[PDB]
């Protein structure tokens, strides 16, 4: 029950939650490059005919056209869900500011300090 | 650019740019001629001293304030006291600045226009915008219901507000505030022997009105209580010497606020118009505004009165409702707070009212959409 | 909301991002390094939306947080 | 944690300017010999403007841990952010989502006592009265045992 | 997938997918806009606050149900519940889910269109089927004969069914519901003072029915006891205090039910409408309907009625047949219930209106076999 002991328990456990979320980070960062890694499709692009060549370019193309839809789609959606987090945000936002909206201000320049000269 | 929120009130003038935590400069609002002849040659003496320099010269001048009731009677001094204010106590100039002056609910509505038509014109201000000011006092608390008695120096109205919904309807204004209290005061001073007659000499009278008097928590116990013992008879010293004693007219002067009928105004106390400024909202929003009874205003600050007002209002309640009053201890400038603090805001940044907008409609764009 | 539009505006973008390339306007060898940069843009396109998703279901994360402290209200 | 980037941020124009004033101020010797190692208090009282009192607790306990009682040009910097408002000011809102976000990778809708159970193993700091106490209490500020968003959201804010 | 069983009723909807016991969200249907100005700027109000939500905000709203008799009276207002009924209360999106309405009997032809066709062309459903309030209500209790009395909060209908096959000569449908019982309880407490008058008060009035009303087994006998004693009045508080004590008013308001020339309809009770309905079937089934008397619906849960109309019942039917009325305990819900049952089946699963069929025949597609 100690303030010193809670101190230092939560100080130890913060500095392993950001540890982790560090380790989080760097985890997503080395699941992304295999991602990446494994999306390529690779091509043998050598001893072909040019306009095969540019056929195979243009079914590349098709098939980039494509999966930028898809992460069109997928923006417009989680974009969706970002209008409902905004929402959500309000709502909960509301609820506490009820009684702490008015706290975006800016106080204590002058008036604060700058008394004697009067 | 910053805006400038103003707040003309009566009696006291709040102002400062938007944003910060109190007003710049507070000041009184009075304007005094010099009334005696002045044989003196080139002493540099001025026509009109206003603010915080007539309450020093205040022993040959004849102070009157511009604005009698919320209402103002006299637009001349009124320009004269927003051009001190633009000017000397602040040092912008009103052609970069919007401003955001305050009225309290219910006035006339040609005093809101004049108002606007003379920012609009003398001063030439780039947007002006008029505000209500409860709605401030309701802001600067945090909160987003409750009712707010706003008992300031010229007027005491009550407007309840619920989950940002004004009730129009519900809006009870009483003309009795902290001017009465003063003249009552310095009616009632007179039964010692102490007479105070000249318009400078109300100031004194002010003066000892803040420092002394106290909100009573039950009125009999403590009418009889100094009418016994010696224990109030609390002492004061004149600006030249002959303390007075005042005794039981410490709780008296202050009491009016909840039984009008000692001035002779007919209507009930402060105490009775908030129960009935509920009573008149919907019966499914009456025990959130129970829960959230604000103060606001200066004469509010009398030590005690946030007791005896519960107290009132518990007695005439229901007994199951919980009665909270906020008292925040920065109740006088609780309206500028809350005016800050809208000013302040993004939401209401295409709220004000532009000058192409005025000049295509003239003064009367006040009522119209841009309230 | 109005798919129909959303819709219109994704064949827009495509139409837009349907980059085709005409015939002699580029060496084989140049046809190879647009076609691999092609690749490289549509990698990080999946990093981005791989990232999207993370960051997608952690609002989902708020979402059922907020509704259940929302039912906690009452 | 945000305790370096405050210390190397003392670097600065005003705090440095505090930091000059106070030594030529209240900062010099020619005392009876008594070695004035806790000078800390006299800064503190010489400041004019007392912060707020963790800062100065931190300033106490965490300074010298080693009981070395020695403060070098290094520590006048810790003092010195001890005295102006340098902390980090509870870190990111974002750092507390996504402290959360990992803790209820599980999509809980809460971060479980489990969660606190695998953070205070990989802590290891020894079960104390403070300790599982924090953790119920939290996630039973409702006094149900029901762990909710808002309950951690607030036990790990206000902290850097 | 799993089918959505969707309920639209009259009164509260009743939502949740196929397959379980009970309906997953339970939330009035009522649609309020805001009636007064609102001031705080930046608050987030929006226009018109749906389903549980306008239940908790109802002191400065007009809550207006879609619903009447069953019949929809504002397509925009349904549309509004049913997408957050889809979007906010089980986040699922129709895309990729069939549906099951259920209609009360004998309604017009171009209410049930109109449905379909929403569901079809708005939200965009991949097949739909719409069933009759009662069958379901009768899958529910596990038989497969029996005349259901489903007495919900719009209308109350009276479907017998026989080894099934429905009688369609024989469905005795009655307007009387929960609604008027609310309406009369509101307009005969206005004998002991308390008038209920706003849109909002008649959830007041509706939550005093149904914490305090029953119905009594013999009306004349408890008149008479009612008026000598006083062990019948039952106190309520208010959502404001001011406690309200309901004397007889208390078996007054649902004994509408079997007299409703109380409230001007010239019908005869539920009571007897039952009985009615069975002498129109043929004499043969006439016994199985006797004995396998169901209540369904909202309104039949107030405390012993199940007693009174097997009483009454008893007195119209002959003295040999044996009168029993099946009263579940779970009989708010047993339409949903049964409907959950009936989606869940296997011989079902080819009977949905496929979106096909409907491009190809219009909305009017409901009306053809697919029933
Ligand atoms: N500390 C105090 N105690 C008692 N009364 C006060 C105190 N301060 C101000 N007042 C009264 O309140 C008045 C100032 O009210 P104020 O809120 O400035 O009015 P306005 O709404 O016009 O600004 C003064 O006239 C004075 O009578
Ligand atoms: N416990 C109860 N006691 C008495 N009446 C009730 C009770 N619960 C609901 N009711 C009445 O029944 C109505 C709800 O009926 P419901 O079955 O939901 O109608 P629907 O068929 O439209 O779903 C309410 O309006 C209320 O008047
Ligand atoms: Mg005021
Ligand atoms: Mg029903």
């Amino acid at each position: 029950i100690s303030a010193s002991r809670k101190l230092q328990l939560k100080t130890l456990m913060l500095q392993i939650a950001k540890q982790e979320m560090e380790r989080e980070a760097e985890e997503r960062r080395g699941e992304k490059g295999r991602v990446l890694r494994t999306r390529c499709q690779p091509l043998e692009l050598d001893g072909l005919g040019f306009e095969e060549l540019q056929d195979l370019c243009r079914q590349l193309h098709a098939r980039v056209d494509k999966v930028d839809e898809e992460r069109y789609d997928v923006e417009a959606k989680v974009t969706k869900n970002i209008t409902e987090i905004a929402d959500l945000t309000q709502k909960i936002y509301d609820l506490r500011g009820k009684f702490k909206r008015p706290t975006l201000r800016r106080v204590r320049i002058s008036a604060d300090a700058m008394m004697q000269a009067l | 650019t910053t805006a400038l929120v103003c707040d003309n009130g009566s009696g006291l003038v709040k102002a400062g740019f938007a944003g910060d935590d109190a007003p710049r400069a507070v000041f009184p609002s009075i304007v005094g001629r010099p009334r005696h002849q002045g044989v003196m040659v080139g002493m540099g003496q001025k026509d009109s001293y206003v603010g915080d320099e007539a309450q020093s010269k205040r022993g040959i001048l004849t102070l009157k304030y511009p604005i009698e009731h919320g209402i103002i009677t006299n637009w001349d001094d009124m320009e004269k006291i927003w051009h001190h204010t633009f000017y000397n106590e602040l040092r912008v100039a009103p052609e970069e600045h919007p401003t955001l002056l305050t009225e309290a609910p219910l006035n006339p509505k040609a005093n809101r226009e004049k108002m606007t038509q003379i920012m609009f014109e003398t001063f030439n201000v780039p947007a002006m915008y008029v505000a209500i000011q409860a709605v401030l006092s309701l802001y600067a608390s945090g909160r987003t219901t409750g009712i707010v008695l706003d008992s300031g120096d010229g007027v005491t109205h009550n407007v309840p507000i619920y989950e940002g919904y004004a009730l129009p309807h519900a809006i009870m204004r009483l003309d009795l505030a902290g001017r009465d209290l003063t003249d009552y005061l310095m009616k009632i001073l007179t039964e010692r022997g102490y007479s105070f007659v000249t318009t400078a000499e109300r100031e004194i009278v002010r003066d000892i009105k803040e420092k002394l008097c106290y909100v009573a928590l039950d009125f009999e116990n403590e009418m009889a209580t100094a009418a016994s013992s010696s224990s109030l008879e609390k002492s004061y010293e004149l600006p030249d010497g002959q303390v007075i004693t005042i005794g039981n007219e410490r709780f008296r002067c202050p009491e009016t606020l909840f039984q009008p009928s000692f001035i002779g105004m007919e209507s009930a106390g402060i105490h009775e118009t908030t129960y009935n400024s509920i009573m008149k909202c919907d019966i499914d929003i009456r025990k959130d505004l129970y829960a959230n009874n604000v103060l606001s205003g200066g004469t509010t600050m009398y030590p005690g009165i946030a007791d005896r007002m519960q107290k009132e209002i518990t007695a005439l309640a229901p007994s199951t409702m919980k009665i909270k009053i906020i008292a925040p201890p920065e109740r006088k400038y609780s309206v500028w707070i809350g005016g800050s603090i809208l000013a302040s805001l993004s939401t209401f940044q295409q709220m004000w009212i532009s000058k192409q907008e005025y000049d295509e409609a003239g003064p009367s764009i006040v009522h119209r959409k841009c309230f | 909301g109005k798919r129909q539009t959303e819709r219109e505006k994704k064949k827009k973008i495509l139409a837009e991002r349907r980059k085709v390339l005409a015939i002699d306007h580029l060496n084989e060898d140049q046809l190879r390094e647009k076609a691999k940069e092609l690749w490289q843009s549509i990698y990080n396109l999946e990093a981005e939306k791989f990232d999207l998703q993370e960051k997608f279901k952690q609002q989902k994360y708020e979402i059922n947080v907020l509704r259940n402290r929302i039912n906690d209200n009452q | 944690d945000d305790i370096y980037k405050a210390a190397v941020e003392q670097l600065t124009e005003e705090q440095k300017n505090e930091f000059k004033a106070a030594f030529d101020i209240f900062v010099l010797g020619a005392e009876d010999g008594c070695i004035s190692t806790k000078e800390l208090g006299k800064v503190m009282r010489m400041l004019g403007q007392n912060p707020t009192p963790e800062e100065l607790q931190e300033m106490i306990d965490e300074v010298d841990e080693d009981g070395s009682g020695t403060v070098d040009f290094d520590e006048f910097l810790v003092m010195m952010v001890r005295c102006m408002k340098d902390d980090s000011k509870g870190k990111s809102e974002e750092e507390l989502s996504d402290l959360f976000r990992m803790f209820d990778k599980n999509a809980d809708g809460y971060i479980d006592l489990d969660e606190l159970k695998m953070m205070l193993q990989a802590t290891g700091e020894t079960i104390t009265e403070d300790d599982i106490e924090e953790l119920m209490k939290d996630g039973d500020k409702n006094n149900d045992g029901r762990i909710d968003y808002d309950e951690f959201l607030e036990f790990m804010k206000g902290v850097e």
